C-alpha cells in the first residue's frame, strides 16, 4: 500500500518512493542524506476524511534509486510557487545534490 | 583500414535536431542526442553529467550546456559550470564557472536561455533562493547575479531586443531586465499583475512572438504580454475553450507545451480531455490549433502522448516528443501533418530544440 | 513526522546478497544494489560510477569498491580506487589510490579478490601490459605490480594460506603468487602446461576447494590444479559429457558461470546445446550438477538462461543471475531445488555474492 | 546491412556498433577518440569465402552510445590470450576511458 503511487500521502511526488530504496516513507535509505528543504503538498486522507500538509524531503547523495517513480501532481504549482514546486531537485541545497529518492513526511492538517 | 577520429556532424546544420535526454533513472548521464529530422539518423551526442541543460547559440556555431560535478560524483566538491561546445565537431572547448545554485530541474526552455543578440547566457539559480544568472559568452565569465528576481522563475527573452529578458514572478506579473553592453543590469521594470496566481495559475512556457508572449493556463485561459514598449501590458484571460470543450472538462497539459508560428498568429497547445486538479502534466491527447488574432480554435488533431514541442519558423515545422519519440511535423498550413516518428531517441527527454538556422 | 538518515541496513547480514549492477547503456553510474535473499526486500544500495567492481571484506564488516573517476568524467584526469565503505550503514570511509590501470571489464570474481587472510586486495591490472595490484588493507595503500603475472589474467586465490593466489597464463598453466607480510612478493612458482590454449580453452571462472580448483572448457572438458603442496599439480581433461551429451554438442557457457559446492565436491555448470565456435557466453539451458569425485553428472536442472552463479558453502545455496532476475537455489541436495526469484534486482548484472557468513 | 550485429565484420563485437552512434565501421562519432589498442576477430566473409582479421577499436571520451548493442564471440578468447577477448574496455589506455561505441576495422587476410 505505502510503496503505491496511489497512496494518499503521496499526491505531490515526482521521484522514487524511499519505502522501496531501503528506506521508509520517513526514513532515508542507508547512507542518503535527508534534505533540509522540501517542496509540500496537500492531500486527502481518504480514511479520516481530513487533509494533511505533506513534505516531500529527497533523500541525497546516492545514485538513482530506479524503484517506485511516481510523478504526482495534487496541487502542485510552478516554479514562481517555488516551495509548490516538484520540477525541481530539492537535493539542490545538499552537501551532495545526487537525487536518490522521495520521502514523505506528513507535517500536520492542512 | 585505419579508423580516424577529428571528423564533423555529417548532416547539414538545418538539419539538425537535439533531444535533451535527462536519463532520469541514471541522472549522472544525461546527455544530449542529436538527430537529423529529415531522416531520423543519430548524428552524435554531447554528454551532460547531472541533469544537464542545453541550447544551441544563437548564430548555430556552438553548444552550451550547463550541468553540476562532484569530485567523485556523489561526494567531493561541487562544480557548476556552461560548457562551450563545437557544434559541428561535438567537442569540448570551455568551461564557464557559475556559483553552486544552477537550477537543477526538469528541462523546461525558460531555464537556460540567451539574449537576443546572443552575446549572454541567461540562467535560472535556486539556492534554494531564486536569482537569475548572467554569463558573458565572450569572456568565458560570470558576470551579473540579478537579485531582484528573487521569488519569480524562467527566463523569456524579447526577440525585439538585444539583451533584454522577462521572468514570470509570484506576484502574478513579469519583471522585465535589461542587460548593458556589459551583462550587468542597465533598467528594470514590473508589469501590473497578468494572472491571478491562486486562482488561474500559467504554465511556465511561453509561445513567444517577436514583440510579444502568450501563456495558458491550468484552466484553459490565455494571457499575453506585449513588450513592442520598454513598459511591457499585459491582458487576458480568454478561453482556448468553447462550451462543448469545457462540459469534456479539456485543459491544457505538458511541459514545453505550446508554440507560435510568427507568421501566422496560430499557437499551438497540448489539451487532454477530463481535466481537475492534478492533471496539469498529462500527456496531449490532442494539440490544438488556436488563432491568436481572432481567439478561437481553428484545428484539432491527435496528440500522439505528446508532452513537449518546439518549433521551427523557416521550415514551418513543429516537433512533438512523448519522453522517448520524437514526432515531425509541417505546419504551413492549418492543420498540422504529421511527416515521420523517430523512435528512441530518448529515455527521458522533455525537451527537443531544432538547430538555429536564423542567425 | 522528522526524515532522518543515519541508519543501518533493516536486514540482518545473513540475509543479504550483493547484485553489482553494471548498467551498461549508462556505465558511469554502476552500482551495488543490495537486496535481502530471503524475501527479495531491496535494501540499499552503493554507487560504484565508471564499471565498478565490488567484493565484501571476508570478516564481513566492509564492502570493497574499485573504480575509475575522470575530473569531468569524460575528460580530466584519472582516479582508478578501491574504496572501504560500512557494510552496515553503507556508508563511505576511504579512498585508497591505485594506479591509472586497473582492469575496467566485466565482473567476474576473479577481476577483484583478496587473500584468504584479508589482509590484502588482489586486483588485476591492464595498461593494457597486464600486472597485478596489490592493496594493504591495514595501511590503505597499493603496495606494488606483480609484474610477474604479466600475459596472464586473473586471480584464484589459494584457500589453504594465508596470502598465496594464482593466475591463469598464456602458456595454459598457472603463476602462483606467495606475498610476504608486506604485500611484495615472497616467492612464486609455475605450473606445468594444465590446457591447449589453442585446443581446448578454459574459462577463467574457478570451481574452487580448499587446496584444489576445477575449471571447464569451451569444449566441455574439466582440468584441475591441485595446490596442496607448494608446487601446483596439474590434470585433465575428464570430459563433462556422455555419449548422448556429445551428440547434442553440449557445451559450456556464461560468465561465472561455475561453483563448486565444497563439503560434497558437487561442481555446478551452465551448460547450452548445439555448441560451436562463438557460444562460449551464451544463456544456460540448464544447470549441471557433477560429482567431481566420482566424475559423473548427478542432476540436470533448467538453467532459466542464467549466465552467472554464486555457492554459499556455509548455507547449501546456489545463486544465478540471468542478468537482471535472480534465483536462489538450495543446494543441500544432489537436485537444486528453486526457492524463489528476485526480479529486476539489477538492469545488466553478471555477477552476484552473498555476504560472508563464517569461512574461518 | 553494417547496423545489423549479424553483419558478418562484426562477428566479435561486444559494445555498441560506432555507424549506429554517428560514425562509420571506421570512423569514430564526432567528439569521440580512436583506442590504439584493440581486441582482433578473425570472421568469415560470407561473399568470397575467405576470413579476415577484423580489428576492433574502440571510441572513447564519451558516454556510451547506447544503440547497436552487440554480443557476439566468433573465436573470442580469455583474458590469458588478451588481444583475442572482448570482455575488457579497449578504451582503457585512452586519455579519457569510458566507452562510446565499438569500430570493426578491415586489416587484411587472416
Amino acid at each position: 500500500e505505502v510503496n503505491s503511487c496511489d497512496y494518499w500521502r503521496h499526491c505531490a511526488v515526482d521521484g522514487f518512493l524511499c519505502s522501496c530504496c531501503g528506506g521508509t516513507t520517513t526514513t532515508c535509505p542507508p547512507g542518503s542524506t535527508p534534505s533540509p528543504i522540501s517542496w509540500i503538498g496537500t492531500c486527502h486522507n481518504p480514511h479520516d476524511g481530513k487533509d494533511y500538509l505533506i513534505s516531500y524531503h529527497d533523500c541525497c547523495g546516492k545514485t538513482a534509486c530506479g524503484r517506485c517513480q511516481c510523478n504526482t501532481q495534487t496541487r502542485e504549482r510552478p516554479g514562481y510557487e517555488f516551495f509548490l514546486h516538484n520540477d525541481v531537485n530539492w537535493c539542490m541545497a545538499n552537501e551532495n545534490s545526487t537525487f536518490h529518492c522521495t520521502t514523505s513526511v506528513l507535517v500536520g492538517l492542512a | 583500414e585505419v579508423l580516424t577520429g577529428g571528423h564533423s556532424v555529417s548532416a547539414p546544420q538545418e538539419n539538425r535536431i537535439y533531444v535533451m535526454d535527462s536519463v532520469f533513472m541514471h541522472l549522472t548521464e544525461s546527455r544530449v542526442h542529436v538527430y537529423d529530422y529529415t531522416n531520423g539518423k543519430f548524428l552524435g551526442m554531447v554528454p551532460t553529467a547531472f541533469n544537464g541543460h542545453v541550447q544551441v547559440s544563437n548564430d548555430g556555431k556552438k553548444i552550451y550546456t550547463m550541468t553540476t560535478y562532484h569530485e567523485r560524483i556523489t561526494r567531493g566538491k561541487r562544480s557548476d559550470v556552461v560548457e562551450v561546445w563545437d557544434a559541428d565537431k561535438l567537442t569540448f572547448e570551455k568551461e564557464i564557472s557559475l556559483p553552486p545554485k544552477r537550477v537543477q530541474g526538469l528541462n523546461y526552455d525558460g531555464l537556460f536561455r540567451q539574449t537576443t543578440d546572443g552575446k549572454f547566457i541567461v540562467l535560472q539559480n535556486a539556492s534554494p533562493a531564486t536569482s537569475i544568472g548572467i554569463v558573458d559568452v565572450a569572456k568565458g565569465d560570470y558576470v551579473e547575479d540579478v537579485t531582484a528576481a528573487a521569488g519569480c522563475w524562467s527566463v523569456i527573452p524579447q526577440p525585439n531586443r538585444p539583451r533584454s529578458f522577462m521572468t514570470i514572478c509570484g506576484d502574478g506579473g513579469l519583471l522585465t531586465i535589461n542587460l548593458g553592453e556589459d551583462g550587468k543590469v542597465a533598467s528594470q521594470s514590473r508589469s501590473k499583475q497578468m494572472f491571478s496566481v491562486k486562482d488561474d495559475p500559467i504554465f511556465i512556457a511561453p509561445a513567444l512572438d517577436k514583440d510579444k508572449a502568450h501563456f495558458v493556463s491550468y484552466y484553459g485561459n490565455v494571457y499575453s504580454a506585449d513588450f513592442s514598449g520598454d513598459e511591457v501590458k499585459v491582458d487576458g484571460p480568454w478561453s482556448l475553450l468553447n462550451d462543448e470543450d469545457k462540459a469534456k472538462n479539456w485543459v491544457p497539459g505538458g511541459y514545453n507545451l505550446v508554440g507560435l508560428h510568427r507568421a501566422s498568429g496560430r499557437m499551438y497547445v497540448f489539451m487532454h480531455p477530463d481535466g481537475k486538479e492534478g492533471t496539469h502534466k498529462f500527456p496531449a491527447a490532442e494539440i490544438w490549433v488556436m488563432d491568436t488574432k481572432t481567439k478561437q480554435r481553428v484545428a484539432r488533431i491527435p496528440g500522439r502522448d505528446a508532452l513537449s514541442m518546439t518549433i521551427d519558423q523557416q521550415r514551418n515545422l513543429m516537433l512533438t516528443l512523448d519522453g522517448g519519440n520524437v514526432n515531425v511535423y509541417d505546419i504551413s498550413q492549418p492543420e498540422p501533418k504529421l511527416l515521420r516518428t523517430i523512435e528512441g531517441a530518448a529515455e527521458a527527454s522533455l525537451q527537443v530544440q531544432f538547430h538555429p538556422v536564423g542567425g
